[PDB]
């Protein structure tokens, strides 16, 4: 209960807002901050919060490098009061977003944008492994530690996938979202991969691809770039325009990621074998 | 209103089903079932927990939130003492805290209190439950082995949506009775599987030829396959709304 304090706002998550702060009866060092205020309307605890743990917890004796961890889960009920939750992570330097803003010219060295991409689809070969889709990935929620590092941030809208499952019509922000969501359609892990698509390009490009503002809009903006698919794939102009500065391993990837059916979209896995990354940790 | 469909990823890695069976052995052994209970016997497990399947039956539930209310329930009845007269909000609570992860449309207290204690009361036992097992709520669930386990047995893919729908649905059954609650969530599965494979030959091979295999996949004996179904088969049998 008093063992921090908040110092600046690093944005705000899921519920409300994400703060940097201090521990004090540790090494000083930093702690992250999620601060989830339930309303004592009448549902208990938010679900998100809820499953969004339960998801790191369970991965957590993996100790996977590609992942933010959780160390705690405060809570103190008032009786004066509605509950407030302190939700408290690992905390890391800066997100992918301000990273891309802050990089000097002209931008971020190949090798790294080859790394980080690597680090990654790493981290989600993981998360898929073991049936968890973290259908949320965006620059703000992908971190880079000071050695430059990658940790997938925010699992409030993560869920283990089975069979059969219902499923919210609802999921990713507009400019990394799929077709296949867009469609109103079904969907599951291949949404994580067109967002790594999307990630991707905007790292050489140091600007988001597919900028929509409607749902309708931004299925356009995606078909006017990677073009209208056949009766088959249904349930152009050449990328390197929009994305000059790529390598030719570096585009058949990266349309790997942005293939319109999704049973097509490559894997992780064999996105993690792709000929872009023989040159990285060897 | 969409449901998940076959995700190749998701359902045909071998490396899934390898990851299952790991994470399988995190949740330790029950040496036995409630003995740290000095009131509630099992026969009240077996009650409240033919209640909170007839709810997850009746409104329609997402398959995998009942075996996770039972989950959920087990665990926390080591780490605190229950009673008779406040089992109902216990269970209660578990459903609702099973819905909010495995489902999209999640229990509503509302909906849980006035059927069965305040719905405050009832929030408490939540929070609780949640920092009695400091919020380490998720499981590998019996259901989560059926499609790579149908994979892994070679099962034509166009059977997979009955299989599943059937299995799945005397899995959570089967899961009411005490004595399931001490099998692996693997050989329950195994079992859920082998017993729909039964009856109603489903057009595959005959239950015979995947108790040698299954016991290749999971890595038992034959002997504890075997005993498994007759074990799973039984505690189907077993459901009697009349009990409460
Ligand atoms: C709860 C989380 O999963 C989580 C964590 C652990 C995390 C840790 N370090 C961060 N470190 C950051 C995150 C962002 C910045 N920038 C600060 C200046 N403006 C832009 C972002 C700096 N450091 N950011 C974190 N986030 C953010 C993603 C969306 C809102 C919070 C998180 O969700
Ligand atoms: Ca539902």
């Amino acid at each position: 209960d008093q063992q921090y304090e908040c110092v600046a706002e690093i944005g705000e998550g899921a519920y409300g807002k994400v703060f940097k702060a201090r521990d004090l009866k540790n090494g000083g060092r930093f702690v992250a901050l999620k601060r989830v205020r339930v309303q004592t309307g009448e549902e208990g605890m938010p679900l998100s919060t809820i499953r969004e743990v339960a998801v790191l917890r369970h991965l957590e004796t993996f100790e996977h490098p590609n992942v933010v961890r959780l160390f705690d889960v405060c809570t103190v009920s008032r009786t004066d009061r509605e509950t407030k939750l302190t939700l408290v992570f690992e905390h890391v330097d800066q997100d992918l977003t301000t990273y891309l803003d802050k990089v000097p010219e002209p931008g971020v060295p190949t090798e790294t944008i080859k790394d980080m991409m690597f680090q990654l689809l790493r981290g989600l070969d993981f998360l898929h492994s073991h049936r968890v889709v973290h259908r949320d990935l965006k620059p703000q929620n992908i971190l880079v530690t000071s050695s430059g590092q990658i940790k997938l941030a925010d699992f409030g809208l993560a869920r283990i996938y089975s069979f059969q499952m219902a499923l919210t019509s609802v999921v990713v922000t507009l400019w990394y979202r799929a077709p296949e969501v867009l469609l109103q359609s079904s969907y599951a892990t291949p949404v994580d991969l067109w967002s790594v698509g999307c990630i991707f390009a905007e790292m050489f490009r140091r600007k988001p691809l597919f900028r929509g503002s409607s749902d309708v809009d931004q299925l356009g903006k995606i078909l006017d770039v990677i073009g209208l698919p056949g009766e088959e794939d249904w349930p152009a102009q050449p990328i390197e325009k929009f994305v000059t500065d790529i390598d030719e391993l570096g585009k058949d990837l990266l349309l790997k990621c942005l293939t319109f059916n999704p049973a097509k979209r490559i894997s992780a896995y064999s996105a993690l074998s792709h000929p872009y990354f023989q040159d990285l940790e060897r | 209103l969409n449901r998940a469909k076959i995700d190749s990823t998701t359902m045909k890695d071998p490396r899934v089903l390898n990851n299952l069976k790991l994470r399988e052995l995190l949740l330790p052994k029950f040496t036995s079932l409630w003995e740290i209970q000095t009131e509630v016997t099992v026969d009240n497990r077996t009650i409240l927990l033919t209640w909170m399947h007839l709810l997850c039956e009746s409104f329609e539930l997402d398959k995998s939130v009942f075996p996770l209310s039972v989950s959920i329930l087990d665990r926390y009845l080591c780490k605190k003492q229950g009673t008779k007269k406040t089992l109902q909000k216990i269970g209660a609570a578990c459903v609702l805290i099973g819905s909010k992860i495995r489902t999209v449309k999640p229990m509503t207290v509302s909906k849980l209190t006035y059927l069965s204690f305040t719905n405050l009361e009832l929030i408490n036992q939540e929070k609780d439950i949640l920092e009695a097992l400091k919020w380490d709520t998720e499981a590998v669930l019996a259901t989560d082995f059926l499609i790579p386990l149908c994979n892994a047995l070679k099962i034509p893919e166009d059977l997979w949506p009955q299989l599943y729908e059937a299995a799945s649905t005397t899995i959570c059954k089967a899961l009411i009775q005490p004595n399931i609650a001490l099998l692996s969530p693997g050989l329950i599965c195994a079992g859920g599987l082998l017993t729909t494979i039964e009856t109603d030959n489903t057009n595959c091979r005959p239950w015979t030829c995947y108790l040698e295999d299954l016991s290749s996949i999971l890595n038992f004996s034959t002997n504890t396959v075997r005993t498994v179904k007759d074990q799973v088969s039984e505690a189907f049998s077993l459901y009697d709304l009349e009990i409460l």
